């Protein structure tokens, strides 16, 4: 399962 | 920008044995960026239905693909690997060698 | 008995050829399991591997929104880094990601990774603390100083010790047939001349899994690292893998010469000679 939270670099 | 040069081998799935239906291959490695493209060669002709596998690439950041359809090699037949990327002035040709 | 589990992201712009593309796929080990490709008709996640067939409807969906939400995301962080690096719109860019989680034999979390590079450049990573950050260069301590404001380290932490771990251990149980099966290589020794004065032996490994491997040619008893042509591992295509190594020697000094094959699937490791 992947890793859930997205941040913008 | 710093580019890599693709790394090529054609091989066979299983030992050929002439006759015999098996799958050729061709992995493309250590390439990047990763557009590529790489057909696999019939007596100098494109085979069609070709698969491949999905993009990855390595520790290093460099990608691979594995190429690969069906055959039965012949004792005269020859096949072979078309490989083209941006860091190639003209597409390179590797031969199927039984014994590579 | 040592496992891992990894993310590979390749976001990839192509100004007057569309938005971004995003592709994702999972491994455990050596074995794919899934991908997602922003370019399919119909984007989703999808099985790569048998054992996760078995997944229910609400766990692709929830991969599936995670790679969605990723496509969006990455395809503004290309726009961000573009400008970081002071670079024109009229280039090509590629924002790569790996991450996961190491197990030891005990299944005991060895460490976690987390790594991202901009055109094949080491460009931000996560220590092995998983509390800090290293920034290849000014643009990255840009992402660094975000990342920490969306406390990002501290989130990988909780998925790497925690999500990571447990679904790589149910992975491994699902796909324990093979995922936990280590099949060892055939092998055999080809002599070919290459003149009157001398000939090739090769030594090849076949249909092994996992991938990693030792092929050494001996002369003597010792080393012939370079002397040896040792070709990149290959898959065979049928999860398997294959290797040969190669050394050019006088003729016939060939009995002074041994290949030496180490691998997880062995009873015992092998050493091999030429047998005419």
């Amino acid at each position: 399962l992947p890793f859930d939270k997205t941040t913008i670099m | 920008m710093i580019q890599r040069t693709p790394k090529i081998q054609v091989y066979s799935r299983h030992p050929a044995e002439n006759g015999k239906s098996n799958f050729l291959n061709c992995y493309v490695s250590g390439f990047h960026p990763s557009d590529i493209e790489v057909d696999l060669l019939k007596n100098g002709e494109r085979i069609e239905k070709v698969e491949h596998s999905d993009l990855s690439f390595s520790k290093d950041w460099s990608f691979y693909l594995l190429y690969y359809t069906e055959f039965t090699p012949t004792e005269k037949d020859e096949y072979a690997c078309r490989v083209n990327h941006v860091t190639l002035s003209q597409p390179k040709i590797v031969k199927w060698d039984r014994d590579m | 008995g040592s496992h891992s589990m990894r993310y590979f992201y390749t976001a990839m712009s192509r100004p007057g050829r569309g938005e971004p593309r995003f592709i994702a796929v999972g491994y455990v080990d050596d074995t794919q399991f899934v991908r997602f490709d922003s370019d399919a008709a119909s984007p989703r996640t999808e099985p790569r591997a048998p054992w996760i067939e078995q997944e229910g409807p609400e766990y692709w969906d929830r991969n599936t929104q995670i790679f969605k939400t990723n496509t969006q995301t990455y395809r503004e962080s290309l726009r961000n880094l573009r400008g970081y690096y002071n670079q024109s719109e009229a280039g090509s860019h590629i924002i790569q990601r790996m991450y996961g989680c190491d197990l030891g034999p005990d299944g005991r979390l060895l460490r976690g990774h987390d790594q991202s590079a901009y055109d094949g450049k080491d460009y931000i990573a996560l220590n092995e603390d998983l509390s800090s950050w290293t920034a290849a260069d000014t643009a990255a301590q840009i992402t660094q100083r975000k990342w920490e404001a969306a406390r990002v380290a501290e989130q990988l932490r909780a998925y790497l010790e925690g999500l990571c771990v447990e679904w790589l251990r149910r992975y491994l149980e699902n796909g324990k047939e093979t995922l936990q099966r280590a099949d060892p290589p055939k092998t055999h020794v080809t002599h070919h001349p290459v003149s009157d004065h001398e000939a090739t032996l090769r030594c090849w490994a076949l249909g092994f899994y996992p991938a990693e491997i030792t092929l050494t040619w001996q002369r003597d008893g010792e080393d012939q690292t370079q002397d040896t042509e040792l070709v990149e591992t290959r898959p065979a295509g049928d999860r398997t893998f294959q290797k040969w190594a190669a050394v050019v020697v006088p003729s016939g000094e060939e009995q002074r010469y041994t290949c030496h094959v180490q691998h997880e699937g062995l009873p015992k490791p092998l050493t091999l000679r030429w047998e005419p």
